[PDB]
Protein backbone atom coordinates (compact mmCIF):
# COMPACT_ATOMS: atom_id res chain seq x y z
CA UNK A 1 0.00 0.00 0.00
CA UNK A 2 1.38 3.37 -1.23
CA UNK A 3 0.90 7.05 -0.49
CA UNK A 4 -2.51 8.15 -1.86
CA UNK A 5 -3.12 11.30 -3.95
CA UNK A 6 -5.90 13.02 -5.88
CA UNK A 7 -7.00 15.80 -8.25
CA UNK A 8 -10.26 17.03 -6.60
CA UNK A 9 -12.66 15.86 -9.40
CA UNK A 10 -15.25 18.67 -9.37
CA UNK B 1 -12.26 22.62 -34.69
CA UNK B 2 -14.29 24.55 -32.05
CA UNK B 3 -14.34 24.32 -28.26
CA UNK B 4 -17.90 23.04 -27.76
CA UNK B 5 -17.28 20.01 -30.03
CA UNK B 6 -13.80 19.11 -28.73
CA UNK B 7 -15.13 18.81 -25.17
CA UNK B 8 -17.90 16.61 -26.59
CA UNK B 9 -15.39 14.35 -28.36
CA UNK B 10 -13.04 14.27 -25.33
CA UNK B 11 -16.08 13.48 -23.17
CA UNK B 12 -16.71 10.54 -25.59
CA UNK B 13 -13.13 9.26 -25.57
CA UNK B 14 -13.41 9.19 -21.78
CA UNK B 15 -16.37 6.80 -21.74
CA UNK B 16 -14.55 4.74 -24.39
CA UNK B 17 -11.53 4.74 -21.98
CA UNK B 18 -9.21 5.94 -24.71
CA UNK B 19 -7.41 8.56 -22.66
CA UNK B 20 -4.77 9.53 -25.24
CA UNK B 21 -7.60 10.70 -27.54
CA UNK B 22 -9.29 12.52 -24.67
CA UNK B 23 -6.01 14.25 -23.80
CA UNK B 24 -5.25 15.36 -27.35
CA UNK B 25 -8.69 17.05 -27.44
CA UNK B 26 -8.19 18.89 -24.16
CA UNK B 27 -4.76 20.10 -25.32
CA UNK B 28 -6.41 21.57 -28.42
CA UNK B 29 -9.08 23.35 -26.35
CA UNK B 30 -6.33 24.69 -24.06
CA UNK B 31 -4.15 25.86 -26.98
CA UNK B 32 -7.03 28.20 -27.93
CA UNK B 33 -6.02 30.61 -25.14
CA UNK B 34 -9.31 31.09 -23.28
CA UNK B 35 -9.58 30.02 -19.66
CA UNK B 36 -11.34 26.66 -19.21
CA UNK B 37 -14.66 25.77 -17.53
CA UNK B 38 -14.87 23.97 -14.25
CA UNK B 39 -16.00 21.03 -16.39
CA UNK B 40 -13.24 21.56 -18.94
CA UNK B 41 -10.89 21.51 -16.06
CA UNK B 42 -11.80 18.14 -14.80
CA UNK B 43 -11.55 16.57 -18.28
CA UNK B 44 -8.02 17.70 -18.92
CA UNK B 45 -6.97 16.49 -15.47
CA UNK B 46 -8.63 13.10 -15.95
CA UNK B 47 -7.10 12.70 -19.41
CA UNK B 48 -3.44 13.29 -18.68
CA UNK B 49 -3.43 11.73 -15.25
CA UNK B 50 -4.74 8.52 -16.83
CA UNK B 51 -2.20 9.01 -19.63
CA UNK B 52 0.74 9.69 -17.25
CA UNK B 53 -0.45 7.35 -14.47
CA UNK B 54 -0.12 4.39 -16.86
CA UNK B 55 3.53 5.26 -17.55
CA UNK B 56 4.02 5.68 -13.80
CA UNK B 57 2.68 2.20 -13.09
CA UNK B 58 4.73 0.56 -15.84
CA UNK B 59 7.85 2.39 -14.63
CA UNK B 60 7.58 1.10 -11.05
CA UNK B 61 7.11 -2.49 -12.26
CA UNK B 62 10.07 -2.34 -14.64
CA UNK B 63 12.30 -0.49 -12.16
CA UNK B 64 11.64 -3.15 -9.49
CA UNK B 65 12.61 -5.93 -11.89
CA UNK B 66 15.77 -4.05 -12.89
CA UNK B 67 16.80 -3.99 -9.21
CA UNK B 68 15.93 -7.67 -8.57
CA UNK B 69 18.05 -8.75 -11.61
CA UNK B 70 21.56 -8.08 -10.25
CA UNK B 71 24.11 -10.66 -11.45
CA UNK B 72 22.76 -11.55 -14.95
CA UNK B 73 24.31 -8.85 -17.13
CA UNK B 74 22.24 -9.52 -20.25
CA UNK B 75 18.93 -9.63 -18.38
CA UNK B 76 19.69 -6.38 -16.53
CA UNK B 77 20.96 -4.42 -19.54
CA UNK B 78 17.65 -5.46 -21.15
CA UNK B 79 15.50 -4.19 -18.27
CA UNK B 80 17.50 -0.93 -18.08
CA UNK B 81 16.90 0.06 -21.72
CA UNK B 82 13.13 -0.55 -21.50
CA UNK B 83 12.85 1.53 -18.33
CA UNK B 84 14.57 4.41 -20.11
CA UNK B 85 12.13 4.09 -23.03
CA UNK B 86 9.20 4.06 -20.60
CA UNK B 87 10.53 6.96 -18.59
CA UNK B 88 11.37 8.99 -21.69
CA UNK B 89 7.70 8.60 -22.65
CA UNK B 90 6.86 9.74 -19.09
CA UNK B 91 9.17 12.76 -19.32
CA UNK B 92 7.53 13.98 -22.52
CA UNK B 93 4.06 13.65 -20.96
CA UNK B 94 5.06 15.81 -18.00
CA UNK B 95 6.80 18.43 -20.13
CA UNK B 96 3.67 18.47 -22.33
CA UNK B 97 1.50 19.32 -19.31
CA UNK B 98 3.85 21.79 -17.64
CA UNK B 99 4.12 23.77 -20.90
CA UNK B 100 0.35 24.11 -21.10
CA UNK B 101 0.40 25.38 -17.51
CA UNK B 102 3.11 27.99 -17.97
CA UNK B 103 1.90 29.38 -21.30
CA UNK B 104 -1.92 29.05 -21.02
CA UNK B 105 -3.38 27.67 -17.79
CA UNK B 106 -1.62 29.48 -14.92
CA UNK B 107 -1.40 32.97 -16.55
CA UNK B 108 -5.12 32.98 -17.52
CA UNK B 109 -6.25 31.64 -14.11
CA UNK B 110 -8.46 34.54 -13.03
CA UNK B 111 -9.69 33.52 -9.58
CA UNK B 112 -8.06 31.84 -6.59
CA UNK B 113 -9.84 28.47 -6.96
CA UNK B 114 -8.13 28.10 -10.34
CA UNK B 115 -4.77 29.63 -9.34
CA UNK B 116 -4.47 27.11 -6.50
CA UNK B 117 -5.78 24.22 -8.62
CA UNK B 118 -3.45 24.80 -11.55
CA UNK B 119 -0.43 25.35 -9.30
CA UNK B 120 -1.08 22.14 -7.41
CA UNK B 121 -1.16 20.47 -10.81
CA UNK B 122 2.24 22.00 -11.51
CA UNK B 123 3.62 20.60 -8.26
CA UNK B 124 2.18 17.16 -9.01
CA UNK B 125 3.64 16.94 -12.49
CA UNK B 126 7.02 18.07 -11.24
CA UNK B 127 6.78 15.40 -8.50
CA UNK B 128 6.02 12.81 -11.17
CA UNK B 129 9.30 13.92 -12.77
CA UNK B 130 11.05 13.77 -9.40
CA UNK B 131 9.75 10.21 -8.86
CA UNK B 132 11.96 9.18 -11.78
CA UNK B 133 14.76 11.79 -12.04
CA UNK B 134 18.34 10.81 -11.28
CA UNK B 135 21.77 12.07 -12.29
CA UNK B 136 22.27 15.63 -11.10
CA UNK B 137 18.87 16.95 -12.23
CA UNK B 138 16.75 15.66 -9.32
CA UNK B 139 17.66 18.59 -7.02
CA UNK B 140 16.24 21.20 -9.41
CA UNK B 141 13.09 19.27 -10.33
CA UNK B 142 12.21 18.71 -6.67
CA UNK B 143 12.37 22.28 -5.43
CA UNK B 144 10.40 23.51 -8.42
CA UNK B 145 7.64 21.08 -7.46
CA UNK B 146 7.82 22.41 -3.91
CA UNK B 147 7.69 26.07 -4.98
CA UNK B 148 4.52 25.31 -6.95
CA UNK B 149 2.93 23.52 -3.99
CA UNK B 150 3.96 26.14 -1.46
CA UNK B 151 2.60 29.03 -3.53
CA UNK B 152 -0.72 27.29 -4.05
CA UNK B 153 -0.75 26.32 -0.36
CA UNK B 154 -0.40 29.91 0.84
CA UNK B 155 -3.20 31.17 -1.41
CA UNK B 156 -5.36 28.29 -0.10
CA UNK B 157 -4.77 28.95 3.61
CA UNK B 158 -5.61 32.60 2.81
CA UNK B 159 -8.38 32.47 0.17
CA UNK B 160 -10.20 29.12 0.81
CA UNK B 161 -12.07 27.33 3.65
CA UNK B 162 -10.63 24.14 5.21
CA UNK B 163 -13.35 21.99 3.60
CA UNK B 164 -12.98 23.20 -0.02
CA UNK B 165 -12.15 20.06 -2.07
CA UNK B 166 -9.33 21.88 -3.83
CA UNK B 167 -7.71 22.98 -0.58
CA UNK B 168 -7.95 19.48 0.92
CA UNK B 169 -6.63 18.11 -2.35
CA UNK B 170 -3.55 20.32 -2.03
CA UNK B 171 -2.99 19.20 1.55
CA UNK B 172 -3.27 15.54 0.60
CA UNK B 173 -0.85 15.80 -2.33
CA UNK B 174 1.62 18.14 -0.59
CA UNK B 175 1.61 15.91 2.49
CA UNK B 176 2.53 13.05 0.12
CA UNK B 177 5.29 15.19 -1.45
CA UNK B 178 6.87 15.63 1.98
CA UNK B 179 6.67 11.91 2.71
CA UNK B 180 7.68 10.22 -0.54
CA UNK B 181 9.89 12.89 -2.13
CA UNK B 182 11.41 14.80 0.81
CA UNK B 183 11.68 11.93 3.37
CA UNK B 184 10.15 14.27 6.00
CA UNK B 185 7.36 12.21 7.61
CA UNK B 186 6.89 14.73 10.42
CA UNK B 187 6.03 17.75 8.25
CA UNK B 188 4.07 15.31 6.07
CA UNK B 189 1.92 14.02 8.93
CA UNK B 190 1.60 17.35 10.71
CA UNK B 191 0.37 18.87 7.46
CA UNK B 192 -2.17 16.11 6.72
CA UNK B 193 -3.33 15.95 10.34
CA UNK B 194 -3.95 19.71 10.53
CA UNK B 195 -5.74 19.71 7.15
CA UNK B 196 -7.95 16.91 8.47
CA UNK B 197 -8.84 18.42 11.86
CA UNK B 198 -9.40 21.99 10.60
CA UNK B 199 -11.85 20.48 8.05
CA UNK B 200 -13.82 18.50 10.66
CA UNK B 201 -13.91 21.56 12.95
CA UNK B 202 -16.09 23.23 10.30
CA UNK B 203 -18.43 20.67 8.75
CA UNK B 204 -21.04 23.46 8.79
CA UNK B 205 -19.39 24.81 5.59
CA UNK B 206 -19.98 21.78 3.34
CA UNK B 207 -21.93 22.48 0.16
CA UNK B 208 -24.58 20.23 -1.43
CA UNK B 209 -22.40 19.51 -4.51
CA UNK B 210 -18.99 19.20 -2.82
CA UNK B 211 -19.62 17.30 0.44
CA UNK B 212 -19.11 13.99 -1.41
CA UNK B 213 -15.77 15.17 -2.88
CA UNK B 214 -14.62 16.82 0.35
CA UNK B 215 -15.35 13.91 2.69
CA UNK B 216 -13.61 11.51 0.29
CA UNK B 217 -10.34 13.50 0.50
CA UNK B 218 -10.63 13.74 4.28
CA UNK B 219 -10.73 9.95 4.38
CA UNK B 220 -7.58 9.68 2.25
CA UNK B 221 -5.90 12.22 4.55
CA UNK B 222 -6.38 9.95 7.53
CA UNK B 223 -5.37 6.88 5.55
CA UNK B 224 -2.11 8.51 4.58
CA UNK B 225 -1.91 9.30 8.28
CA UNK B 226 -2.75 5.75 9.43
CA UNK B 227 -0.35 4.25 6.87
CA UNK B 228 2.50 6.61 7.72
CA UNK B 229 2.46 6.04 11.49
CA UNK B 230 2.51 2.22 11.33
CA UNK C 1 16.83 -6.81 -32.14
CA UNK C 2 17.40 -9.89 -34.34
CA UNK C 3 17.90 -12.29 -31.40
CA UNK C 4 14.84 -14.56 -31.22
CA UNK C 5 15.22 -15.41 -27.53
CA UNK C 6 15.71 -11.71 -26.71
CA UNK C 7 12.42 -10.67 -28.34
CA UNK C 8 10.66 -13.29 -26.19
CA UNK C 9 12.45 -11.77 -23.18
CA UNK C 10 11.18 -8.26 -24.03
CA UNK C 11 7.62 -9.43 -24.69
CA UNK C 12 7.62 -11.31 -21.37
CA UNK C 13 8.59 -8.00 -19.70
CA UNK C 14 6.19 -5.76 -21.65
CA UNK C 15 3.48 -8.10 -20.35
CA UNK C 16 4.43 -7.45 -16.72
CA UNK C 17 4.37 -3.69 -17.41
CA UNK C 18 0.94 -4.12 -19.09
CA UNK C 19 2.14 -2.61 -22.37
CA UNK C 20 0.35 -4.95 -24.76
CA UNK C 21 1.13 -2.96 -27.93
CA UNK C 22 4.85 -3.34 -27.14
CA UNK C 23 4.35 -7.03 -26.33
CA UNK C 24 2.48 -7.61 -29.60
CA UNK C 25 5.26 -6.02 -31.62
CA UNK C 26 7.88 -8.44 -30.16
CA UNK C 27 5.84 -11.58 -30.71
CA UNK C 28 5.04 -10.51 -34.26
CA UNK C 29 8.79 -10.13 -34.94
CA UNK C 30 9.39 -13.53 -33.36
CA UNK C 31 6.72 -15.05 -35.63
CA UNK C 32 7.87 -13.48 -38.85
CA UNK C 33 11.16 -15.18 -38.40
CA UNK C 34 9.82 -18.31 -40.05
CA UNK C 35 10.21 -20.00 -36.75
CA UNK C 36 7.34 -22.29 -35.60
CA UNK C 37 6.68 -21.17 -32.13
CA UNK C 38 7.24 -22.60 -28.79
CA UNK C 39 4.20 -23.35 -26.67
CA UNK C 40 5.15 -20.44 -24.39
CA UNK C 41 5.82 -18.25 -27.43
CA UNK C 42 2.34 -19.13 -28.67
CA UNK C 43 0.86 -18.15 -25.30
CA UNK C 44 2.64 -14.78 -25.20
CA UNK C 45 1.43 -13.92 -28.69
CA UNK C 46 -2.13 -14.85 -27.75
CA UNK C 47 -2.31 -12.68 -24.62
CA UNK C 48 -0.70 -9.77 -26.50
CA UNK C 49 -3.09 -9.54 -29.42
CA UNK C 50 -6.02 -10.60 -27.23
CA UNK C 51 -5.42 -7.60 -24.96
CA UNK C 52 -4.67 -5.32 -27.94
CA UNK C 53 -7.82 -6.21 -29.92
CA UNK C 54 -9.87 -6.70 -26.75
CA UNK C 55 -9.42 -3.03 -25.82
CA UNK C 56 -10.70 -1.86 -29.21
CA UNK C 57 -13.55 -4.37 -28.83
CA UNK C 58 -14.53 -2.85 -25.50
CA UNK C 59 -14.33 0.75 -26.76
CA UNK C 60 -16.38 -0.24 -29.80
CA UNK C 61 -19.16 -1.67 -27.65
CA UNK C 62 -19.23 1.56 -25.56
CA UNK C 63 -19.38 4.02 -28.50
CA UNK C 64 -21.70 1.82 -30.54
CA UNK C 65 -24.26 1.71 -27.74
CA UNK C 66 -24.06 5.47 -27.24
CA UNK C 67 -24.74 6.03 -30.95
CA UNK C 68 -27.84 3.83 -30.69
CA UNK C 69 -29.03 5.55 -27.50
CA UNK C 70 -28.46 8.87 -29.32
CA UNK C 71 -31.29 8.44 -31.82
CA UNK C 72 -33.01 11.83 -32.18
CA UNK C 73 -29.98 14.02 -31.28
CA UNK C 74 -28.46 14.64 -34.69
CA UNK C 75 -25.14 16.05 -33.56
CA UNK C 76 -24.31 13.61 -30.78
CA UNK C 77 -25.09 10.69 -33.07
CA UNK C 78 -23.06 11.96 -36.02
CA UNK C 79 -20.16 12.27 -33.55
CA UNK C 80 -20.65 8.83 -32.02
CA UNK C 81 -20.84 7.43 -35.55
CA UNK C 82 -17.58 9.09 -36.60
CA UNK C 83 -15.80 7.84 -33.46
CA UNK C 84 -17.18 4.31 -33.88
CA UNK C 85 -15.95 4.34 -37.47
CA UNK C 86 -12.50 5.52 -36.21
CA UNK C 87 -12.30 2.75 -33.58
CA UNK C 88 -13.45 0.12 -36.11
CA UNK C 89 -10.61 0.71 -38.56
CA UNK C 90 -8.19 0.26 -35.64
CA UNK C 91 -9.95 -3.01 -34.74
CA UNK C 92 -10.00 -4.03 -38.40
CA UNK C 93 -6.29 -3.31 -38.92
CA UNK C 94 -5.35 -5.31 -35.80
CA UNK C 95 -7.39 -8.27 -37.06
CA UNK C 96 -5.96 -8.22 -40.57
CA UNK C 97 -2.57 -8.01 -38.86
CA UNK C 98 -3.17 -11.27 -36.95
CA UNK C 99 -4.85 -13.16 -39.77
CA UNK C 100 -1.83 -12.32 -41.93
CA UNK C 101 0.45 -13.99 -39.37
CA UNK C 102 -1.81 -17.02 -39.28
CA UNK C 103 -1.90 -17.61 -43.03
CA UNK C 104 1.74 -16.82 -43.82
CA UNK C 105 3.50 -18.32 -40.80
CA UNK C 106 1.41 -20.01 -38.11
CA UNK C 107 -0.96 -22.37 -39.95
CA UNK C 108 1.62 -23.18 -42.58
CA UNK C 109 4.22 -24.42 -40.22
CA UNK C 110 2.29 -26.34 -37.60
CA UNK C 111 3.82 -29.74 -37.35
CA UNK C 112 1.53 -31.03 -34.67
CA UNK C 113 -2.26 -31.31 -34.34
CA UNK C 114 -2.45 -29.54 -30.99
CA UNK C 115 -1.06 -26.47 -32.74
CA UNK C 116 -3.07 -26.79 -35.97
CA UNK C 117 -6.36 -26.76 -34.04
CA UNK C 118 -5.14 -23.88 -31.82
CA UNK C 119 -4.31 -21.65 -34.76
CA UNK C 120 -7.46 -22.44 -36.70
CA UNK C 121 -9.68 -21.63 -33.75
CA UNK C 122 -7.60 -18.44 -33.52
CA UNK C 123 -8.41 -17.81 -37.19
CA UNK C 124 -12.09 -18.39 -36.46
CA UNK C 125 -11.91 -16.02 -33.47
CA UNK C 126 -10.33 -13.08 -35.30
CA UNK C 127 -12.73 -13.42 -38.25
CA UNK C 128 -15.48 -13.27 -35.69
CA UNK C 129 -14.09 -10.18 -34.25
CA UNK C 130 -14.38 -8.85 -37.79
CA UNK C 131 -17.97 -10.07 -38.06
CA UNK C 132 -18.82 -8.38 -34.73
CA UNK C 133 -17.99 -5.19 -36.63
CA UNK C 134 -18.72 -6.02 -40.29
CA UNK C 135 -21.76 -4.49 -41.96
CA UNK C 136 -23.54 -5.27 -45.22
CA UNK C 137 -21.46 -6.05 -48.34
CA UNK C 138 -18.47 -7.77 -46.79
CA UNK C 139 -20.12 -9.29 -43.69
CA UNK C 140 -21.52 -12.39 -45.42
CA UNK C 141 -18.02 -13.44 -46.46
CA UNK C 142 -16.40 -12.52 -43.15
CA UNK C 143 -18.82 -14.78 -41.28
CA UNK C 144 -18.28 -17.65 -43.72
CA UNK C 145 -14.52 -17.35 -43.28
CA UNK C 146 -14.78 -17.68 -39.50
CA UNK C 147 -17.08 -20.67 -39.78
CA UNK C 148 -14.73 -22.55 -42.13
CA UNK C 149 -11.84 -21.97 -39.71
CA UNK C 150 -13.82 -23.21 -36.72
CA UNK C 151 -15.17 -26.26 -38.53
CA UNK C 152 -11.73 -27.44 -39.65
CA UNK C 153 -10.35 -27.15 -36.13
CA UNK C 154 -13.53 -28.79 -34.77
CA UNK C 155 -13.10 -31.79 -37.06
CA UNK C 156 -9.36 -32.15 -36.32
CA UNK C 157 -10.12 -31.89 -32.58
CA UNK C 158 -12.82 -34.57 -32.48
CA UNK C 159 -10.34 -36.86 -34.30
CA UNK C 160 -6.96 -36.22 -32.68
CA UNK C 161 -7.80 -34.95 -29.11
CA UNK C 162 -9.47 -36.04 -25.86
CA UNK C 163 -12.78 -34.32 -24.93
CA UNK C 164 -11.05 -32.68 -21.91
CA UNK C 165 -8.13 -30.96 -23.62
CA UNK C 166 -8.46 -27.25 -22.86
CA UNK C 167 -7.80 -26.64 -26.54
CA UNK C 168 -10.74 -28.81 -27.63
CA UNK C 169 -13.13 -27.43 -25.00
CA UNK C 170 -11.91 -23.90 -25.73
CA UNK C 171 -12.95 -24.47 -29.29
CA UNK C 172 -16.27 -25.74 -28.32
CA UNK C 173 -16.89 -22.72 -26.11
CA UNK C 174 -15.94 -20.17 -28.76
CA UNK C 175 -17.65 -22.10 -31.57
CA UNK C 176 -20.88 -22.24 -29.53
CA UNK C 177 -20.58 -18.46 -29.00
CA UNK C 178 -20.17 -17.96 -32.76
CA UNK C 179 -23.42 -19.81 -33.36
CA UNK C 180 -25.23 -17.79 -30.70
CA UNK C 181 -23.76 -14.34 -31.16
CA UNK C 182 -23.00 -14.30 -34.90
CA UNK C 183 -25.36 -16.65 -36.61
CA UNK C 184 -28.25 -16.28 -34.29
CA UNK C 185 -28.87 -19.95 -33.96
CA UNK C 186 -29.24 -20.69 -30.35
CA UNK C 187 -30.18 -24.21 -30.62
CA UNK C 188 -27.07 -25.28 -32.30
CA UNK C 189 -25.06 -23.14 -29.98
CA UNK C 190 -26.46 -24.95 -26.94
CA UNK C 191 -26.29 -28.39 -28.57
CA UNK C 192 -22.59 -27.78 -29.21
CA UNK C 193 -21.79 -26.49 -25.70
CA UNK C 194 -23.83 -29.20 -23.98
CA UNK C 195 -22.27 -31.97 -26.13
CA UNK C 196 -18.72 -30.75 -25.49
CA UNK C 197 -19.54 -30.59 -21.79
CA UNK C 198 -21.23 -33.97 -21.38
CA UNK C 199 -18.49 -35.61 -23.47
CA UNK C 200 -15.92 -34.07 -21.10
CA UNK C 201 -17.46 -35.20 -17.81
CA UNK C 202 -17.99 -38.62 -19.41
CA UNK C 203 -14.21 -39.13 -19.71
CA UNK C 204 -12.76 -37.40 -16.60
CA UNK C 205 -10.26 -40.28 -16.40
CA UNK C 206 -8.17 -38.37 -18.98
CA UNK C 207 -7.50 -35.24 -16.88
CA UNK C 208 -3.83 -34.32 -16.33
CA UNK C 209 -1.96 -33.31 -13.19
CA UNK C 210 -1.09 -30.14 -15.14
CA UNK C 211 -4.30 -29.34 -17.07
CA UNK C 212 -7.09 -30.40 -14.70
CA UNK C 213 -7.46 -26.83 -13.40
CA UNK C 214 -7.57 -25.26 -16.88
CA UNK C 215 -10.01 -27.74 -18.43
CA UNK C 216 -12.27 -27.71 -15.36
CA UNK C 217 -12.40 -23.93 -15.78
CA UNK C 218 -13.57 -24.15 -19.40
CA UNK C 219 -16.15 -26.81 -18.53
CA UNK C 220 -17.73 -24.30 -16.16
CA UNK C 221 -17.84 -21.58 -18.84
CA UNK C 222 -19.56 -24.02 -21.20
CA UNK C 223 -22.35 -24.54 -18.72
CA UNK C 224 -22.46 -20.82 -17.87
CA UNK C 225 -22.97 -19.74 -21.45
CA UNK C 226 -25.55 -22.52 -21.49
CA UNK C 227 -27.45 -21.18 -18.46
CA UNK C 228 -27.24 -17.66 -19.89
CA UNK C 229 -28.55 -18.68 -23.34
CA UNK C 230 -31.62 -20.49 -21.96
CA UNK C 231 -33.29 -17.36 -20.54
CA UNK D 1 -24.31 -10.57 -18.93
CA UNK D 2 -22.49 -11.68 -22.09
CA UNK D 3 -21.03 -14.67 -23.84
CA UNK D 4 -17.70 -15.92 -22.47
CA UNK D 5 -14.69 -16.91 -24.62
CA UNK D 6 -11.07 -18.17 -24.14
CA UNK D 7 -7.83 -18.54 -26.08
CA UNK D 8 -7.17 -20.81 -23.23
CA UNK D 9 -3.92 -19.61 -21.70
CA UNK D 10 -2.11 -22.82 -20.68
Amino acid sequence: WRSMTVVPYL
Amino acid sequence: MDKNELVQKAKLAEQAERYDDMAACMKSVTEQGAELSNEERNLLSVAYKNVVGARRSSWRVVSSIEQKTEGAEKKQQMAREYREKIETELRDICNDVLSLLEKFLIPNASQAESKVFYLKMKGDYYRYLAEVAAGDDKKGIVDQSQQAYQEAFEISKKEMQPTHPIRLGLALNFSVFYYEILNSPEKACSLAKTAFDEAIAELDTLSEESYKDSTLIMQLLRDNLTLWTS
